[PDB]
């Protein structure tokens, strides 16, 4: 219709990992590893119509994420809040305008995917190490698959849910 | 839907 | 750097088998696959980290445990003949990118009395080949063994050699009509004629057989057909 | 699910290779090829997540993603004897990218060209005893060794050995029988000018 966006902000804080989803800057889902039932929950009524299969799916994603976050937190203590923000902006034609993958540690940018969805900006020498690993392993192409595909598709789904 | 980070730093 | 253990195992039906896999290189994802002809690799169980277990495509009859980030175990609590296979552990640090261990070959047998070690013989180069080609091919034959679970190697002067060697990719059935046939396997080692004609050179075909273990039960009058090495040798000869 | 159309492929050494692979998911999945050399585990040769459809791998391998045909054929410009291996297409679904599934595999035999074939059958005697074996050897790679129709006569497939220091490769098969078995009849369609 007009422009729209989806973003997830994932943080693990020493640790309690938290994930919050936004559509058009409005929070719609949430996961916290401090609650009685660490599990994604809808935050707005229009997400409630998603069947139990959905919630189970993304909850499992979240537990896996907790793991990734400890490995990389401890990793970082090696070379608190670990933050991963990602998502997509789409134009009036519903097509991808811009994709984001931004990794930050303790309030400082660590590595982030450039607008080309192909190359990486890193500042730290250490981030230069990561950039190295990921250039070789094809991390940019992997994330680009999400941002150009699933991210757009889920955003349209959530806009319809509303 | 959220995504798997997949890659490690 | 994925390490799996044991590389070879033979058990009887109803036996308890644990396969171990450890990876040092700090990965999160680990996997157990079996490989069978007609099926490629099929995923049995997998894991994203300590305490996480996810079922694969062919979980039936297997349990798995991921006790630490380094360690991924596959348990066959009541082994059945259908679990005779080649098993691979793998780890990964990137979606779909997997590093594989060297494989664990398992045979599950129903009746331990079908089990027989190979006899091994070495056949000396023919003089006609020596004269015609200036080369000399030794043949090794391992025959009469069951199950089909052997590794053949050649040793020249006490050292393993690979150059000039070809061993059949698969043993053949000595009675190809029978499901439970014993097997035989051939291999060749080719060397120059002058190398063979030196009597100071020593040649040995070594066949490692995997059969019964020290803890396997046995009460018969032929020797227990245990896991063992059977070899045959020849010295070079001038003629 | 990925499908490879042929379980075994033979090419001549030096010739080009294409190994085909189709996937059945609707949404383009993550795509991979792996190779397994004799007696080892598998090793990733290449992968495709997104973007450029032609991806490069190690050892001159490439693969090409076709959205249209849902395919991901492996190619190599010219194969060597050492490329003889089993090649496996593999996929993981969007949204479950770490669950990797493999196809059934394509066993690639690369036949070496035998420069100066000198086919012959030799009789070899046991170093220890009466016992004998028959060795058919030095034939060209287009010769087929056939199986025995007799339970008591054992005949192996051909096996290529490489005498490295000699840079010399050769085919051979072995035949034997604990039986009037003679090497002049042990072997199949053989070249009339083979030595006996």
């Amino acid at each position: 219709m007009g422009p729209h966006s989806m973003r997830y902000y994932e943080t693990a804080t020493s640790p309690r990992y938290t994930s919050v989803g936004y559509v058009d800057d409005k929070e719609f889902v949430r996961f916290d590893s401090d609650a009685e039932n660490p599990r994604y929950e809808p935050q707005v009524p229009w997400m409630e119509q998603e069947g139990p299969e959905y919630w189970e799916r993304i909850t499992q994603i979240a537990k896996g994420q907790e793991q990734w976050f400890r490995v990389n937190l401890r990793t970082l203590l090696g070379y608190h809040t670990l933050q991963w923000m990602y998502g997509c902006d789409v134009g009036s034609d519903g097509r991808l305008l811009r994709g984001y993958e931004q990794f930050a540690y303790d309030g400082c940018d660590y590595i982030a995917l450039n607008e080309d969805l192909r190359t990486w900006t890193a500042a730290d020498m250490a981030a230069q190490i990561t950039r190295r690993k990921w250039e070789q392993a094809g991390a940019a192409e992997y994330y680009r698959a999400y941002l150009e595909g699933e991210c757009v598709e889920w955003l349209h789904r959530y806009l319809k849910n509303g | 839907s959220p995504a798997e980070a997949g890659f490690f730093l | 750097a994925v390490t799996q253990s044991p590389r070879n195992k033979v058990t009887v039906t109803g036996g308890n088998v644990t396969l171990s896999c450890r990876q040092t290189n700090s990965h999160n994802y680990m996997y157990w696959y079996r490989q069978d002809t007609g099926h490629g690799l099929r995923l049995i169980h997998y894991s994203y980290g300590a305490g996480n277990l996810q079922i694969g495509d062919v979980p039936d009859g297997y349990k798995a445990t991921r006790t630490t980030q380094e360690d991924f175990f596959l348990l066959l609590e009541l082994a059945s003949p259908s679990q005779t296979s080649l098993y691979f552990c793998a780890s990964s640090d990137a979606p779909g990118q997997l590093y594989f261990g060297e494989g664990s070959k398992l045979t599950v047998l129903e009746d331990l009395k079908n089990v027989f070690p190979p006899e091994v013989a070495v056949f000396e180069p023919s003089e006609a080949e020596i004269s015609h080609t200036q080369k000399a091919t030794l043949v090794c034959l391992a025959t009469g063994f069951y199950p089909d679970h052997v590794e053949l190697s050649w040793w020249v002067n006490g050292k393993e050699v690979h150059s000039g060697v070809c061993t059949d990719p698969q043993p053949l059935k000595e009675q190809p009509a029978l499901n439970d046939s014993r097997y035989a396997l051939s291999s060749r080692l080719r060397v120059s004629a002058t190398f063979w004609q030196n009597p100071r050179n020593h040649f040995r075909c070594q066949v490692q057989f995997y059969g019964l273990s020290e803890n396997d039960e046995w009460t018969q009058d032929r020797a227990k057909p245990v896991t063992q090495i059977v070899s045959a040798e020849a010295w070079g000869r001038a003629d | 699910s990925v499908t490879q159309p042929d379980a075994r492929v033979t090419v001549s050494e030096g010739a080009s290779l294409q190994l085909r692979c189709k996937y059945s998911y609707s949404a383009t999945p993550y795509l991979f090829w792996y190779v397994q050399y004799p007696r080892q585990g598998l090793q990733m040769l290449l992968k495709y997540y997104s973007g450029d459809p032609v991806v490069q791998g190690v050892n001159g391998f490439e693969a090409e993603f076709s959205k249209s045909d849902s395919s991901f054929h492996l190619r190599k410009a010219s194969v060597h004897w050492s490329d003889s291996a089993v090649y496996f297409c593999a996929v993981s679904a969007k949204g479950t990218g770490s669950k990797l599934s493999f196809g059934k595999g394509a066993k690639l035999t690369v036949s070496p060209n035998i420069q100066n074939p000198d086919p012959a059958v030799y009789q070899l005697r046991d170093s220890k005893s009466d016992k004998s074996v028959c060795l058919f050897t030095d034939f060209d790679s287009q010769t087929n060794v056939s199986q025995s129709k007799d339970s008591d006569v054992y005949i192996t497939d051909k096996c290529v050995l490489d005498m490295r220091s000699m840079d010399f490769k050769s085919n051979s098969a072995v035949a034997w029988s604990n039986k009037d078995f003679a090497c002049a009849n042990a072997f199949n369609s053989i070249i009339p000018e083979d030595t006996f």
